[PDB]
């Protein structure tokens, strides 16, 4: 309530526009329009009002400061609506086809013998060696997202989907480490790597009214009444 | 009651939810140029 | 489209693991995890099984978190 | 005093326009006398449906705006003065009439209808008694539409 | 190959003849 | 009576799409697709079977539908 | 008939002898 009262606790009197958040300027017989200020988008170094609310989580009170306007419901539409929708999609699709290629060439991976030699002769020797460098590539970009994630923040459930990401990513990492090696033991763990990854493209559905219940659902389920009843 | 309770939340969730992924791909997307007035329009009477 | 998902990135994690009998096809290793998730199926047969031990943990995981997650939480959006 | 407003925004309104949104009646009278087009429509973004913009469709037309706010003495003063009677039966962009925009601009909350409901009923009183030739309530919106006819198409039980 | 006697089927096996892996240790064990 | 109405349809759909073994009756089939209902099944047998692959499907259709849609449908009514 | 190998018993298979139809393609196949 305070929070948003201290970003739209707009005033008017001599010398009331600079203390003012919010001003509203525009009636027709029917209508209003109101106007935000706002300082919270403008909030960057510091975490922000803006900031606190993307980030805050497990406080349990949250369903109301996310839900607070003009601003951050008005400011989270004027991001997205205008171009973050499209950017998300083409995130998603790129990480299918990482998982595509993963699976396929563990479908397809040669029984060998492990690991190396490999031929890397022809079509079917060069469009498997493709798809297992590109998968151990796509690797590399989580393991390097997710240690950034742990390095901005080291202190400290939530988020409960980036956790996922880092530990199949490491999966991959140990059987490419393995392949090396050589070890036919090392598939096991790329055959984690394979299905855990599947699972968690499932994710990129979120933000999706329908969608985005099912999602959080599921991971209510792990945290809580499976583990508990595990 | 997890996936009742889901559901009651899930107009509210799914908003919240939006939020956090938008800010962080802002974070991470380079703080490349982008939008940085909030109005809403509005009609209700009240008269 | 969740069912889908799960079932189709599991039958893909399984068909490279091994061949064995059976699940050497994806239409027919689909068929044999949607009998699982219908909640009918013939458990730890394991023989010619490559990983078994690997592999039945990995039953354990796929099985129990279909029947338990995604079935009880779609019956439970039904009522 | 018949000058409108050009962006996308407020565009085709006019001052007569705001003296009504205001609910004054004196500036009404004033601008009316002084020859202000009472068929002006006001059709700029801020006269439709929120983006959100919003917001506030009414439509467009001072006598449509007049009753939509549930202002009747000056629904009244717009049909009935000396110096331009407004034209009861005028459609503006969308085909709607007063009787039409009164049909969209009900929410369907008991005080809604109860207003929306006897403005409609005045509307009516006022063309029988002015201009008793005119079947108001069979005149059809841009998409064929008779008043009840929307209703019916929106909800508006 | 086969895993003889004390050999682990995690993967890879393939355990021998006279052996059988066991779902718990994934060593084979035979007789 | 709608359960009758599903079952007794699927019956005739099955019955004249390949007799087989034990399908070749209506009185048995029904008692075959009565226990599917219940839940208690065996599946893909396929042996012995002409368009298997259509026929799976259809298993596949009316199998999980049904206990999908009616016993939990009927079974959210209960409480 | 028997789909001979490379033969698709989506209906009339009654796959041959050798053949064996498997619930994905549909076609026929032996060995």
């Amino acid at each position: 309530g305070v929070l948003a009262y201290i970003l739209q606790r707009e005033i008017h009197e001599p010398e009331c526009r600079h203390l003012s958040r919010k001003f509203t300027e525009w009636a027709y017989g029917p209508v209003h329009s109101s106007l935000y200020d706002l300082s919270c988008i403008d909030t960057c170094e510091k975490n922000s009002v803006l900031e606190v609310i993307a980030y805050s989580s497990s406080e349990t009170p949250n369903r109301h400061d996310m839900l607070l306007v003009e601003p951050l419901n008005r400011l989270l539409q004027d991001k997205w609506d205008r171009f973050v929708k499209r950017i998300f999609y083409f995130n998603f699709f790129v990480y299918c086809l990482y998982m595509i290629i993963f699976t396929a060439a563990a479908y397809y991976r040669p029984v060998e013998g492990l690991p190396p030699y490999k031929l890397k002769n022809t079509v079917g020797d060069y469009f498997r060696v493709t798809g297992e460098i590109l998968s151990v590539s796509g690797g590399v970009y989580f393991f390097f997202r997710g240690i950034q994630y742990f390095l901005q923040r080291r202190p400290s459930v939530d988020s409960y989907s980036e956790i996922l990401f880092f530990v199949q990513s490491l999966f991959m990492l140990v059987s490419v480490v393995l392949y090396f090696s050589q070890r036919k033991e090392y598939v096991a763990s790329m055959v984690f790597s394979l299905a855990m990854g599947w699972t968690n493209m499932l994710y990129y559905t979120r933000g999706f009214q329908q969608m985005g219940i099912y999602a959080v659902m599921i991971e209510k389920m792990i945290l809580r009444d499976l583990c508990r009843f595990m | 009651e997890t996936v009742n309770k889901i559901a009651q939340e899930s107009k509210n969730i799914w908003k919240l939810q939006r939020a956090i992924t938008i800010l962080d791909t802002e974070k991470s997307f380079l703080k490349c140029m982008r939008k940085a007035x909030x109005x809403x329009x509005x009609x209700x009477x009240x008269x | 489209f969740v069912y889908l998902v799960f079932l189709f990135g599991f039958s893909t994690a399984v068909v490279t693991l091994i061949e064995d009998g059976k699940y050497n096809s994806l239409y027919s290793t689909c068929l044999e995890l949607f009998k699982f998730t219908i909640g009918m199926g013939d458990l730890e047969f394991t023989e010619n099984y490559d990983f078994k031990a690997v592999f039945i943990i990995l039953l354990l995981a796929y099985v129990i978190l279909t029947y338990i997650l995604l079935l009880n939480m779609l019956i439970a959006l039904m009522g | 005093v018949n000058a409108s407003y050009t962006d996308s925004y407020y565009k085709g309104q006019t001052a007569l326009h705001i003296a009504i949104e205001r609910r004054n009646m004196t500036l009404v009278t004033l601008l009316v006398e002084n020859g202000a087009d009472v068929q002006a429509a006001a059709n700029g973004d801020f006269f439709k449906k929120t983006k959100g913009r919003p917001g506030f469709y009414f439509g467009e037309l001072p006598l449509s705006l007049a009753a939509c706010t549930n202002q009747l003495a000056i629904v009244k003063f717009l049909l009935q003065n000396s110096w331009q009677p407004a034209d009861i039966s005028a459609r503006d962009s969308v085909g709607n009439t007063v009787l039409h925009a009164l049909v969209e601009v009900a929410d369907n909350t008991v005080d809604n209808t109860k207003f929306v409901t006897s403005m409609y009923n005045e509307i009516l009183i006022l063309g029988a008694k002015l201009h008793p030739t005119l079947k108001l309530e069979e005149i059809t919106n841009r998409k064929g539409l008779t008043p009840l006819a929307l209703a019916a198409s929106s909800g508006k039980i | 190959e086969c895993r003889k006697m004390f050999g682990g089927c995690s993967v890879d096996s393939d355990c021998c003849a006279h052996l059988g892996c066991k779902p718990t240790l994934k060593y084979c064990a035979w007789d």
